[PDB]
C-alpha cells in the first residue's frame, strides 16, 4: 500500500529534446539503511520491461549517460537529456522500500511530437449483409491525426446518441507519427430504419470547425 | 531468566524465522524490543551469535541486500 | 542471463494452471525471484516473491491463497501454480530476478487468459462509402469472435496503400475489431479491393469484396 | 558471567570455528567441558542455537556425516 | 596414527572357492556415534581403487552379494563366498574413525591358484657388445613357475655371490597363471674374466633338486 | 559420477607442480574431497582433505606446509598445489569423493615423478645362450635409460612364441629392464630373431639381432 503516482501519462517529445518524467510516492521511500529504493524501468513495444535506473540515480549496465534519475523522500524525477528514437516506449517507476507489496507507477508513455494534422474522416453505412441479419453497425474512421486528443460525436437526425458507441484507438503510427481511431455505432436494423441522417462529427485542435461526414438513407 | 544472550543489562532473544528487515523490526517493536545495535555488539562475544542477522540500521551485522531474508535477535533491557 | 516463461494459455473461470520460468546464465539458487503480471490495461502488478532457498514466499492480496510460488533449484526453474482463476487474473506473466533492490532481468513473458467464452468465428462486414477526393478509404468490420488474433490482409490493384489495424474491443463476451485501407480514387471501384480475414482458432478464412 | 547461553547451571560457549567431531570434542575436553547432550537441549530454547552443531553422541543436533565439519558449543557447569 | 594391518599379503584361490581377508587396526574403530568406520576397496590391474564395502558390512552400489564384510572393534574380515575372475586384484582396508590421518591397510592381492610348475631356467653370458665397453651382465630367466615363492643363487666358480644381484618379478601370467623372474648379476669386464664358471641355481617347492644352469667361459 | 585428474608430469627435486581434478555428474560444492596417492610400492597413502566450501583443509604430516589443497566450486575443479617436491612424492595421485564415511568415487589418477635424472637412451644387449630342447628362450637387456616407458617388440619366424616383459628396476638413477622370448628350436638360429627397443622420451629405436 504505497501508491506510486506518475505524471504525465503521455509525454510528447521531439528527437533531441530533453524529457522529464515525475514519480511520487504516498510515503517516503528512504530505507533505514540510508538508501532510497525507487527504480525506473523502460518497456519498449512488443518487449518486456527492462531496468534503467535502480535506487533513484544508479544507471543499470548498458544504460547511457543521457538518462539521469534524481529526487528524495516522496518526489522523484527521470530526465532524458536528449531523446533518441530507441528511448520510445513506456517508463515505469517502482518502489521496494515498503514491502510487501512491491508497487509500480501507472507509467509514462514517451511519444513523438510532430506537426498538427486534422483527421481524414470517413463514414460507412451498414452493409446489407449485416442489415439482412438484423444488425446495424455504422462505422467512422478518423485517420492520421495529431495530436492524440480528439472528440467524436454521433448524430442521428441531428441529435447526439451515446447509446452503443465503441471507440478504438491505434498506437502512434510508425510511418508518420500520427494517430487513428475507429468509432462504431451499433443499432438494431429496426432502429436504424427509423431514422434518415447519420453523422460522425470530429472536433480537433486543428480547426475551430468540426469535420462532418454524413449519409442519408434516402440518397 | 533471560532465555537467550545476556549482555550489560540487555537480553537478546533469537528469532530463527527468516524475515525481511521490516517484518523483523516490526516483530521486535511489538515485543517491546529493538534489533541489535551494530556498534554495541561488534566488539563483543555476541558478534559470533549475531553475525548476519538484522541490525537496527537495516543491514545484516557484519552488494545490496534489502530484499533478502535474515534471522534476527530482539533486544530488551532487564 | 536469460529467463524463459512458459505454460500460458486459455482457461475457464475456476480452472487451474501452472506457469514455469526456466533460467540460464547465473547461479539460480543464489537469487530471489518475483512473478509480475501485466494487465490488459497494460499496468504492472506484482504477484509473488520467493527466497533463494524457497523457505520464504510472499503474495499480493489479490492472489493470496489461490496462487503458489515454488522453485526447483536443481532444474533452475521457478513455478507459479494458479488455482481458482478469475478473469481478473488475465495478464502477461513475467518472472523477474531481484538485484540491487530492483528487478534487473525479466523474461519475455507468457500470456494467460481467463474466460468462459466459446471459440467463435468472426462475422465479416465490408465497409464501403454510400453511393470524391484523391483517395478512397475502405473498411472491413470483423465482429463477434473468440479468442483474439485475427489477421486482416488487403488485396488491391495499387502498391501505394496504407492499412490501419484497430485493436480489438471486448463486447458481449466477444471481440470486435476493424481494419481500414486507403487507396487512390483511380483504383477503386475500377479495380477489386478485398479483405481476407483469417481466424486461426476457428480455422476460418473469409474474403469480402468491396462493392460500391 | 556466562559469555554464552546459560541453562540450568550450565554455560554453553559457542565455538564458531567449524571442526570435525573429534577435534571439537577434544577442544571442549581440554577446556574442562563437554559437548551438549542431545536429549537435554532438544526440548529447550537452546535448540534454536545448538541445532546442527556437534552433540556428545557424535552427530549434529537435529545420511552419514562423520567426515564433515560443524560448529560446536562447549558446556561447563557453574 | 591408526595402523591398519592386512593379512595375508597374497591369497592364492581357485575359481569358485571362498576367500577371507583379515584387517586389524591398532585401536578400536568404533565411533562415538555407534558406527564403525572400516571400509574395503578393490583395485583391479590398470584401474583405480573402487569402494566395495563401507562401514564394516555395507555393500556399495553394484557390489554383489558374494562379498560380505564383518568384524568389530579391532578385528575385521572380508569374505568372498565364491571367487570369480573379475574379483582378482588388490583389496585394501581403510579406517576413517580416528582422523586425521585417514589410513589404509597394506593390501591383499587375490590371485589364481593353479598346479605346481618348475621354472624353465635359462642362463646367458654377457654379450661381447657389453664386454668390449667394460661391463659384464650375466642374466638368468626363470620362466613359468608356480607358486610365486622361489630362491635364486648365483655361483661364480662354485661360490655364492650376493654383490650386484638384481631381481625382477612379473605379475601373474594371464595366459597360464604362472610367474616369471629375471635375475641379473652385474660385474666389471675385468672381474668377469677372472673367473670361469657361472651358475644360476633355483630351488623351488616342485623339486628337492635345484635346477642348475651354467656356462664355462672356456667352452 | 566422474572425476578426472590432470597435470601429472616429470619434475626436478625442489620443483613445483599443480594437479587438477575436474568433476561431473553430481553437485560438486555439496561434497568433501580427498587427494590420495599410490606410491611405487603400490601402497595407498592419504594426502589431503577439503571441506565442501573449502573453509577447512587437512594434510598428512609428510606434505604439511609443502602442499596446498584448494577448490573452485564454480568450475567443479579441485586443486593440489605441490611445492618443494621430493622423490618421496613420486606417485599416482587420486582425487576421491567422500560419502558414507568412505571414499566412494575415484578418478583414474595422474602420475607424478620427482627426479633429477636426465633423459638417457637405453643400451640394448642381446642375450643368447652360450655356444638343446624343444624350445629356445632368448633375451634383450635394456640398460641405463630414463625416463620409464620402453617397448620391446620381438620379430621371429614363428607365430607360436611367448614374450615375458620384466618390470624396470631403478639402478644408479637409471632404469634397467629385460625381455625374454621363447621360440621352437627349429626356428632359431635357423631364422632371424630380433628385438626392437623403442624409447619415446629419447626418440630412439634400437634393433638387436640375436646371433648364436
Ligand atoms: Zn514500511
Ligand atoms: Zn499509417
Ligand atoms: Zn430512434
Ligand atoms: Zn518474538
Ligand atoms: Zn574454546
Ligand atoms: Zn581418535
Ligand atoms: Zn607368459
Ligand atoms: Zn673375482
Amino acid at each position: 500500500d504505497v501508491v506510486m503516482t506518475q505524471t504525465p501519462l503521455s509525454l510528447p517529445v521531439s528527437l533531441g529534446d530533453q524529457a522529464s518524467i515525475s514519480c511520487r510516492s504516498s510515503q517516503s521511500l528512504i530505507h533505514t539503511n540510508g538508501n532510497t529504493y525507487l527504480h525506473w524501468y523502460l518497456q519498449k513495444p512488443g518487449q518486456s520491461p527492462k531496468l534503467l535506473i535502480y535506487k533513484v540515480s544508479n544507471r543499470f549496465s548498458g544504460v547511457p549517460d543521457r538518462f539521469s534519475g534524481s529526487g528524495s523522500g516522496t518526489d522523484f524525477t527521470l530526465k532524458i537529456s536528449r531523446v533518441e528514437a530507441e528511448d520510445l516506449g513506456v517508463y515505469f517507476c517502482s518502489q521496494s522500500t515498503h514491502i510487501p507489496p512491491w508497487t509500480f507507477g501507472g507509467g509514462t508513455k514517451l511519444e513523438i511530437k510532430r506537426a498538427d494534422a486534422a483527421p481524414t474522416v470517413s463514414i460507412f453505412p451498414t452493409i446489407s449483409e449485416q442489415l439482412t441479419s438484423g444488425g446495424a453497425s455504422v462505422v467512422c474512421f478518423l485517420n492520421n491525426f495529431y495530436p492524440k486528443d480528439i472528440n467524436v460525436k454521433w448524430k442521428i437526425d441531428g441529435s447526439e446518441r451515446q447509446n452503443g458507441v465503441l471507440n478504438s484507438w491505434t498506437d502512434q503510427d510508425s510511418k508518420d507519427s500520427t494517430y487513428s481511431m475507429s468509432s462504431t455505432l451499433t443499432l438494431t436494423k429496426d432502429e436504424y430504419e427509423r431514422h434518415n441522417s447519420y453523422t460522425c462529427e470530429a472536433t480537433h485542435k486543428t480547426s475551430t470547425s468540426p469535420i462532418v461526414k454524413s449519409f442519408n438513407r434516402n440518397e | 531468566s533471560c532465555n537467550g544472550l545476556y549482555y550489560q543489562g540487555s537480553c537478546y532473544i533469537l528469532h530463527s524465522d527468516y524475515q525481511m528487515f521490516s517484518d523483523a523490526a516490526a516483530n521486535c517493536t511489538a515485543e517491546s524490543s529493538t534489533l541489535p545495535n551494530k556498534s554495541d555488539v561488534m566488539i563483543t562475544w555476541l558478534i559470533d551469535y549475531v553475525e548476519d542477522t538484522w541490525g537496527s540500521d537495516g543491514n545484516p551485522i557484519t552488494s545490496d541486500v534489502s530484499q533478502e531474508v535474515r534471522k534476527y535477535f530482539c533486544v530488551k533491557t532487564m | 542471463v536469460k529467463l524463459v516463461e512458459s505454460g500460458g494459455g486459455l482457461v475457464q473461470p475456476g480452472g487451474s494452471l501452472t506457469l514455469s520460468c526456466a533460467t540460464s546464465g547465473f547461479t539460480f539458487s543464489d537469487y530471489y525471484i518475483y512473478w509480475v503480471r501485466q494487465t490488459p490495461e497494460k499496468r504492472l502488478e506484482w504477484v509473488a516473491y520467493i527466497s533463494n532457498s524457497g523457505g520464504n514466499t510472499y503474495y499480493s492480496d489479490a492472489v493470496k491463497g489461490r496462487f503458489t510460488i515454488s522453485r526447483d533449484n536443481a532444474k533452475n526453474t521457478l513455478f507459479l501454480q494458479m488455482s481458482r482463476l478469475k478473469s481478473e487474473d488475465t495478464a502477461v506473466y513475467y518472472c523477474a530476478r531481484q538485484w540491487g533492490g530492483a528487478m534487473d532481468y525479466w523474461g519475455q513473458g507468457t500470456s494467460v487468459t481467463v474466460s468462459s467464452a466459446k471459440t467463435t468465428p468472426p462475422s465479416v462486414y465490408p465497409l464501403a462509402p454510400g453511393c470524391t477526393g484523391s483517395s478512397v478509404t475502405l473498411g472491413c468490420l470483423v465482429k463477434g469472435y473468440f479468442p483474439e488474433s485475427v489477421t486482416v490482409t488487403w488485396n488491391s490493384g495499387s502498391l501505394s496503400s496504407s492499412v490501419h489495424t484497430f485493436p480489438a474491443l471486448l463486447q458481449s463476451g466477444l471481440y470486435t475489431m476493424s481494419s481500414s485501407v486507403t487507396v487512390p480514387s483511380s483504383t477503386w471501384p475500377s479495380q477489386t479491393v478485398t479483405c481476407s480475414v483469417a481466424h486461426p482458432a476457428s480455422s476460418t478464412t473469409v474474403d469480402k469484396k468491396l462493392e460500391p
